[PDB]
């Protein structure tokens, strides 16, 4: 089970959401476009990789199974829907094209996008796409200040508005305008935490389930020994058998 | 049991002391904010409040509070900033003794604006009149972005719903938790989303008294009833399953029984095979008379 199973125990709505899907597998049923939680196909080189993702969508967003075509919405999740607690995304339309495809204006080689280093299902990768915005989101590995930042905080000739979201390191910047204000960009920085979700990572190596595994094989040595003894009890229990012949 | 243990005392095991939110959001920061504030008001602009205090409780009705206060909370803590150098010196300032927590930091400007044209004005209480704020354009200004005194906040089956599948028109949301404990948002056409928040005791809502959990009465109380009934059913069943053991070992010791008669039989069977046969003056005297 490579699945990702044991991060999905940690919540007991994330458990009904693990029912939800288990008795949708169980059942072919007619699966016309098939759903699977972002949080499963997503693979993160890295644990900083996951928690840039889980940081670009929301945690609820996160929790919620993806619709890449409006048109067929309900239609999938039908009988379950009182059966137990779940969570959908809506998909309409969204850009894949990357920035910088080219030499451009820049001569930097400052990394890339957020769109560079994620690979999962086509319906997750477009529920990502356009609910986060990959191809907007720049991140770069090395030297990056929020002096930069307030460099291209005057209005770029692409638009006036900077951008919507950069993430970086341990912080993410939001880029917002004072609709009833001064008109200048008010950016709010966010201190972000490392997030085992969306993370190629098998569950959490550091404690996992090792220790119930350690203490499920010492039950199954005492029970290998028990079997022992019930097969010394059946060599006693034949012995008194040719006991019985003998005296017969 | 765990449902309830986390706050089963503790709620009344406050030392009879006001437990600031400043270590309510975590242990740290109350030995050290007496000291940082001036120096997070020294630099830049003045330093505006984490909002911990400016947003609280009032009358302690948060029922329907909790819903808002989750959208709140979502992005409560506001710094402002104007210096990327000014805003590195802050984040080393903030990690002077240890922080362990995330801080948002929100520059934006006061807005100003009407926000009680928008709204549909009834009998019930707006929610956002339940907490208690200090200046209107606080709230306001993020307000603009995600209009919250617009939303109709009701329970998960009631009147005046279903506004998302009517559509609106001249109106934006009518979204609203359908839970207490965890109420999904309303969304007509769209999936409903949980929100979970948080409880703790910032404010002196024991100022009336400090007994053991008068709010908890209820959840607890059919907390139990729900074990009754569960463990009651569950006798049930094992009552009945261990007389069908009882059954099935009274007719084990028929078979028992029945087994032992066989070994009497066949102790008999050998009695019999070692018995003295009186054939002989049978056999003879059938020969004298052929």
């Amino acid at each position: 089970t490579t699945d990702k199973i044991g991060i999905l125990n940690q919540d007991q709505d994330l458990k009904e959401v693990r029912d939800a899907v288990l008795m949708v597998r169980e059942h072919p049923e007619m699966k016309d476009k098939i759903l699977e939680p972002p949080i499963m196909t997503v693979s993160a080189i890295n644990a900083q990789f996951a928690a840039y993702l889980a940081q670009c969508v929301d945690y609820n967003t996160s929790k919620a199974l993806t619709v890449v075509d409006s048109d067929s919405y309900k239609l999938f999740a039908n009988p379950i829907l009182d059966k137990f607690k779940v969570n959908l995304r809506e998909l309409s339309s969204a850009d894949t094209t990357p920035p910088v495809p080219a030499e451009t204006v820049r001569d930097l080689g400052f990394e890339g996008y957020l769109s560079d280093f994620i690979t999962g299902d086509k319906r997750v990768m477009k529920m990502l796409c356009q609910t986060s915005k990959i191809h907007t989101i720049p991140v770069s590995r090395r030297e990056l200040t929020p002096a930069q930042i307030k460099k291209l905080i005057t209005p770029r000739p692409n638009g006036k508005i900077l951008f919507k979201r950069i993430i970086h390191g341990n912080r993410l910047v939001d880029i917002k305008q004072s609709a009833y204000g001064s008109k200048q960009v008010f950016p709010t920085d966010v201190s972000i935490k490392q997030t085992n979700f969306y993370q190629g990572s098998i569950m959490s190596n550091e404690q996992k389930i090792r220790i119930e595994n350690e203490i499920i094989n010492l039950k199954n040595e005492y029970n290998d020994r028990k079997s022992t003894l019930d097969a010394l009890s059946n060599q006693k229990s034949g012995y008194r058998h040719e006991l019985s012949e003998l005296a017969s | 049991s765990r449902s309830i243990q986390n706050k089963k005392v503790e709620l009344q095991n406050i030392a009879k002391g006001n437990d600031t939110f400043l270590m309510n959001f975590d242990r740290n920061m109350d030995r050290l904010l007496r000291t940082i504030e001036q120096r997070k008001n020294e630099f830049e602009t003045p330093a505006i409040g984490p909002l911990g205090s400016l947003v609280t409780i009032r009358k302690g009705f948060e029922k329907w509070t909790r819903s808002i206060q989750r959208a709140i909370s979502s992005s409560l803590n506001a710094f402002v900033v104007s210096n990327p150098k000014d805003n590195r010196l802050f984040r080393d300032i903030m990690r002077s003794c240890g922080i362990r927590s995330n801080i948002p930091i929100v520059t934006y400007c006061l807005s100003q604006f009407d926000y009680s044209k928008g709204r549909a004005h009834g009998n019930y209480p707006t929610i956002v009149d339940a907490l208690e704020f200090s200046k209107p354009e606080i709230e306001c200004l993020f307000v603009d972005l995600s209009r919250i005194e617009r939303i109709v906040l009701i329970e998960d089956k009631n009147e005046a719903r279903n506004f998302l599948q009517r559509n609106p028109v001249n109106v934006n949301m009518a979204l609203s938790l359908r839970d207490r404990r965890s109420g999904f948002q309303l969304s007509g056409g769209y999936r409903l989303d949980t929100v979970t928040y948080q409880d703790k005791i910032r404010l002196k809502v024991n100022s009336s008294s400090d007994n053991g959990t008068q709010y908890l009465k209820d959840l607890i109380e059919q907390e139990t009833k729900e074990l009754q009934n569960i463990r009651d059913r569950y006798e049930e069943k094992l009552s009945e399953v261990r007389s069908r053991l009882k059954e099935i070992d009274g007719r084990l010791k028929s078979t028992k029984n029945e087994m032992r008669k066989t070994n009497f039989r066949m102790t008999e069977l050998k009695m019999n095979v070692g018995k003295v046969v009186d054939t002989g003056i049978l056999n003879s005297k059938i020969n004298e008379r052929k």
